[PDB]
């Protein structure tokens, strides 16, 4: 069992800005590509972005597209999430998750089977 | 089968055995090589390569552009030195980050003859004399120019040929010298003086540097090999 | 006197009097690919005199302050008349190179400069949470180059990175001395002695022939090793020619056009 | 010239003449070939000494560790399962034969792998376990990457493994050149794509210097043995020696800390020198 | 894009009985769909991939079939412990996307 | 087919067991090269007795 914990979540005010982090550790930080997914209250599963280990290469969702931002620090082991203009509709739990795609910077050979899951960050956008 | 027995070091592994082995990739078929420029067969060859001194390295000059430079003036004449070296190539500060000092930092034993080379970077206005002299060990290290007079030196005067060579000739009782500072191998003592003062005429600069090099002759040799300490890793 | 000299490339010509002499670089002179070294089998193509001619480069100025300069080869050249449209043209490309310093100044001035030719010149970025993480615009400025800094900033605008180097000038840019950088290809204008530099570079690469708009193969610094100083603030120009040699091209396509900005 | 003795030295007397060896121009960029007897008197002396050990093939001679691999040997129940590891093949995780190599910008050479696999319980007794066997599996770019220790991919029909046993001489295996170009660089001033600009941004960007996505490809490393009740824990190290070897090119050497693949350094570490005087010896 | 839709949307049965839930694709994806499975208030568990594959410590009372556009996850006997939501997820392009889940209770 | 090379202070064998060049000890027996590519690059050849430059 690796561990990945995420923080920074709260309350936010209409239209301002957030920071998630999630850490982990147990297992080689910067050799697998990492995830964010979010659920709202009673509602099903949706996946936001995904950035395969190097940094650089990322993907994000029509949802957050434009608004939303991911990287990186391989050398803390740790994965940033920056939202930005956040509305009432971005209220939901963010989990960060583990794929199997290890050493691949694209969609030819990597395959996105999430193995782990960490707790989970409540985000309120409320006044 | 044919009878044998083993002998002590049957299955130890040492690092710089030299035994064949099976190849992994059998039958593979290899690129051929091109003519590419700047092979090189020997590593002192890089080091028979003339590289900058850093002679200052003051508390507020080291790790700076500043370190590589050595102040001149046209200051009346005075019988003080400008420079002073030990000659311990690969522990001497000044020396050891050199490109000779950084190769011998990965052998125990060095020798031969080294060359020392300076690079005057006045205006073409200027003129003078210096002294460079080496003094083998054994006695005072020269602090006067009446004493490095005594020891083996040269006088350059600054004209159309704008730098300058010294060779400091091997000169010990063993065979080789080690590569830390120890008392019984130790090298010797170089330094530099002014023979007659700069002199200048008017509207020019009254101040101005020199740049120094050190290089190996075509008789060096290094010998036993180790890890060098420049490098570490951290956990 | 060994002090004059004259060189000439298609209708290009260069004439000095108070030079030092020319460095090839490892001793080697451009070539054409030998029929036993040549990987691609298409007809190449060589423009000969249309492109192997000397270009001029925008002039710098040199004071106190400044801590150097840098370009990238064969990138300072992808805008110089139709040596770019066959860079641009072609998948594959390889090319000698004559560098021709020029700087001039009066009996009473002083000072010096360390004119290096570098293969393979990588440079350290700015990011000091990501590494290898420059962009394509930043590193290729053209034939404007870039400078040297005296000083490390880190970059901290972590989700908008500027991704541009840092090249510090006692590492060199890349974190060694610079004092050792005398192992390359070099050539010192003192201005005591002479008033320019002229440097032979032959095609030094892993490969036969590559691609010239992915990958640069030389890098010229120039650093200053002693200040410029004057009787007082002093200026002089330094300008900067360079002519491509035995230039020859591969793999015709249509045309390529790259984001610069 | 093979391992011969360097010149001899001769003899000199004293010189009065108009030729002036010790005076140069270091501008040209040439070094002046000097020897002792052009400045001062010298004695005639046969010369013995060689250099033969610091040519580049004795340079290279020692074999260096790159890598250590932890693998485990548990019931998969437990909290941490039957853990096989995945390694991906380089030097630059060290620092010591990555200086050594960076002296120079391309080179040629062949591999000599050694495997050194130690073990070690991680609780009280509680028992003993048999004796264990490890499989290392090269997995060439493109092949499947095994994902759990007991998959189909072991079967190894194709790819090259080494089953070693414990408490036996460590394993060896060589391997050739295996460069898609004519010599290994250590340094690459490029990217690996374009950004064109009748295209979205996000499809051209790169990281810079990477050249080929993964030059080598991996090793996977498992045991053999199923399980047993108690928890062992087992290392394998990793030497590589270079044979046959050639080179290209010479580079300054490292000064300060590594920081990452690349020649990227860190805040903090860009002061080497240390303190000293200009008058003082 | 590709949507995954997923019936019943939730389900009762009486402890030892057959449970089948359907997940449906709006174009064929060969194989590439995974199962997950989520107790309250916790992270969802992998119980199945490659639509067939069942992850190592799973129980073998569950099993997933299928392929092209159609895809089934079955239990052959409900447990109490398996009350839970399932969600089904594919990976044929990006972006990926999950299903609206069903919820398991006993009746 | 054995080679018998000479050791420096006589001789001693050594045999190839592989097909495989790759799986040879290192023959060393090197040779020396002019170190002028690096030392004299510059076009025309240089004297050092004779001035440097006139
Ligand atoms: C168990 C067999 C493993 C075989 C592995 C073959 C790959 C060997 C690669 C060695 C060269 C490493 C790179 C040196 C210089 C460089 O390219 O940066």
């Amino acid at each position: 069992q690796v561990q990945l914990v995420e923080s920074g979540g709260g309350v936010v005010q209409p239209g301002r800005s957030l920071k998630l982090s999630c850490a982990a550790s147990g297992f080689t930080f910067s050799t697998y590509a990492m995830h964010w997914v979010r659920q709202a209250p009673g509602k099903g599963l949706e996946w936001v972005a995904v950035m395969w280990n190097d940094g650089l290469n990322k993907y994000y969702a029509e949802s957050g597209k434009g608004r939303f931002t991911i990287f990186r620090d391989n050398f803390k082991s740790t994965l940033y999430l920056q939202m930005n203009s956040l509305r009432a509709e971005d209220t939901a739990v963010y989990y960060c998750a583990r794929d199997r795609s290890r050493y691949c910077s694209n969609i030819s050979c990597s395959r996105f089977i999430f193995d782990y899951w960490g707790q989970g960050t409540l985000v309120t956008v409320s006044s | 089968g044919l009878p044998v027995m083993n002998t002590p070091g049957s299955n130890q592994y040492l690092t710089a055995d030299n035994f064949q082995s099976p190849c992994a990739l059998p039958e593979f078929d290899v690129t051929p090589p091109i003519d590419i420029p700047g092979e090189v067969k020997n590593m002192m060859e890089l080091a028979e390569i003339d590289t900058m001194i850093p002679f200052d390295l003051s508390a507020k000059k080291k790790n700076t552009m500043e370190m590589y430079r050595v102040r001149l003036s046209d200051k009346p004449h005075t019988d003080d030195p400008i420079l002073c070296l030990s000659l311990s190539p690969a522990s001497d500060p000044r020396l050891s980050h050199t490109m000779l000092g950084e190769i011998l930092n990965y052998y125990t034993h060095w020798a031969g003859s080294l060359k020392f080379t300076f690079l005057f970077c006045g205006s073409m206005m200027a003129t003078g004399k210096l002294l460079v002299s080496y003094a083998p060990p054994g006695a005072d290290p020269p602090k006067k120019r009446k004493e490095a007079m005594l020891g083996t030196h040269v006088i350059w005067d600054i004209g159309l040929q704008s730098s300058c060579t010294m060779v400091v000739p091997w000169i010990s009782n063993t065979t080789y010298r080690q590569t830390i500072d120890d008392s019984f191998t130790e090298g010797g003592y170089i330094s530099v003086f002014y023979q007659t003062r700069i002199v200048v005429p008017l509207s020019t600069p009254r101040e101005m540097d020199i740049l120094g090099f050190v290089s190996a002759c075509n008789d060096f040799s290094v010998r036993l090999m180790r890890d060098t300490t420049h490098i570490e890793q951290k956990a | 006197s060994d002090r004059v000299l004259q060189l000439t490339l298609g209708n290009s010509t260069i004439t000095t009097q108070e030079a030092a002499n020319s460095v090839v670089a490892y001793g080697r002179w451009p070539e054409y690919l030998r029929d036993s070294e040549a990987n691609p089998v298409d007809q190449p193509t060589e423009p000969d005199v249309a492109a192997c001619r000397f270009y001029t480069l925008d002039t710098v100025s040199w004071t106190k302050e400044s801590r150097g300069w840098w370009w990238k080869l064969p990138d300072a050249l992808r805008d110089m008349g139709l040596f770019g449209q066959n860079m641009y043209y072609h998948y594959l490309g390889r090319s000698g190179y004559t560098v021709h310093v020029q700087c001039n100044a009066s009996k009473f001035h002083q000072g010096a400069l360390g004119v290096f030719a570098v293969p393979e010149m990588c440079l350290a970025g700015d990011s000091n949470t990501t590494t290898m993480h420059t962009s394509y615009q930043n590193a290729n400025p053209g034939e404007k180059g870039g400078t040297f800094t005296g000083t490390f900033t880190p970059d901290d605008n972590q989700t908008s990175p500027a991704r541009r180097f840092c090249p510090v000038d006692y590492l060199f840019g890349n974190g060694t001395l610079l004092g050792n950088a005398f192992v390359f290809p070099h050539q010192i204008i003192n201005l005591r002695t002479n008033n320019c530099a002229t440097l032979v570079l032959p095609y030094v690469n892993s490969l036969s022939i590559d691609s010239m708009v992915k990958h640069n193969n030389w890098g010229i610094a120039i650093l200053p090793l002693a200040p410029l100083n004057f009787a007082s603030s002093p200026e002089i120009p330094i300008t900067l020619t360079i002519a491509p040699m035995c230039c020859e091209f591969n793999g015709l396509r249509n045309i390529t056009l790259p984001r610069l900005q | 010239t093979s391992r011969d003795a360097l010149p001899n030295t001769e003899a000199s007397g004293p010189a009065h003449s108009k030729e002036i060896p010790a005076l140069t121009a270091v501008e040209t960029g040439a070094t002046n070939p000097l020897v002792p007897s052009d400045t001062v008197q010298t004695r005639h002396v046969v010369q013995h000494r060689s250099r033969s050990e610091s040519s580049i093939e004795s340079f290279f001679a020692r074999g260096a560790c790159v890598a250590i691999i932890t693998v485990d040997n548990s019931a998969s129940t437990k909290n941490k399962d039957k853990l096989f590891t995945v390694w991906k093949i380089t030097y630059k995780d060290t620092v010591q034969l990555r200086r050594k190599l960076e002296f120079f910008t391309y080179s040629r050479f062949d591999m000599e792998f050694t495997f050194v696999v130690t073990a070690n319980f991680t609780e009280t007794n509680n028992g003993h376990a048999l004796n264990q066997v490890y499989q290392i599996m090269y997995v060439p770019p493109g092949a499947p990457v095994p994902e759990k220790w007991d998959d189909y991919t072991w079967q190894t029909s194709s790819n090259p493994s080494i089953f070693y046993t414990y408490g036996t001489a460590p394993a060896r295996i060589s391997v050739p050149y295996v460069g898609i170009s004519n010599a290994y660089s250590h340094f690459y001033d490029g990217f690996s794509k374009v950004p064109l600009k009748d295209q979205s941004a996000a499809l051209g960007d790169s990281l810079y210097g990477a050249a080929s996505l993964n030059d080598f490809g991996i090793l996977a490393v498992r045991v053999v043995n199923d399980h047993n009740p108690t928890k062992v824990t087992s290392k394998i190290r990793v030497y590589l020696k270079p044979k046959h070897i050639r080179v290209w090119c010479p580079r300054p050497p490292r000064a300060v800390a590594y920081y990452g693949p690349g020649v990227d350094y860190k805040d903090g570490t860009l002061t080497p020198l240390s303190t000293k005087d200009l008058t003082t010896y | 894009d590709i949507q995954m839709t997923q019936s019943p949307s939730s389900l009762s049965a009486s402890v030892g009985d057959r449970v089948t839930i359907t997940c449906q694709a709006s174009q064929d994806i060969n194989n590439y769909l995974n199962w997950y499975q989520q107790k309250p208030g916790k992270a969802p568990n992998l119980l199945i991939y490659d639509a067939s594959n069942l992850e190592t410590g799973v129980p073998s009372r569950f099993s997933g079939g299928g392929s092209g556009t159609d895809f089934t996850l079955t239990i052959s006997s409900l447990q109490p412990e398996d009350v839970a939501t399932y969600h089904c997820q594919h990976y044929d392009n990006l972006p990926l996307s999950f299903g609206g889940g069903t919820k398991v209770e006993i009746k | 087919g054995a080679q018998v090379s000479s050791q420096k202070v006589i001789n001693y064998t050594t045999i190839n067991y592989y097909r495989d060049s790759a799986s040879n000890a290192a023959s060393k027996q090197d040779f020396s090269q002019d170190p002028s590519k690096f030392t004299e690059p510059i076009k025309d050849v240089l004297i050092k007795t004779s001035p440097m430059l006139n």
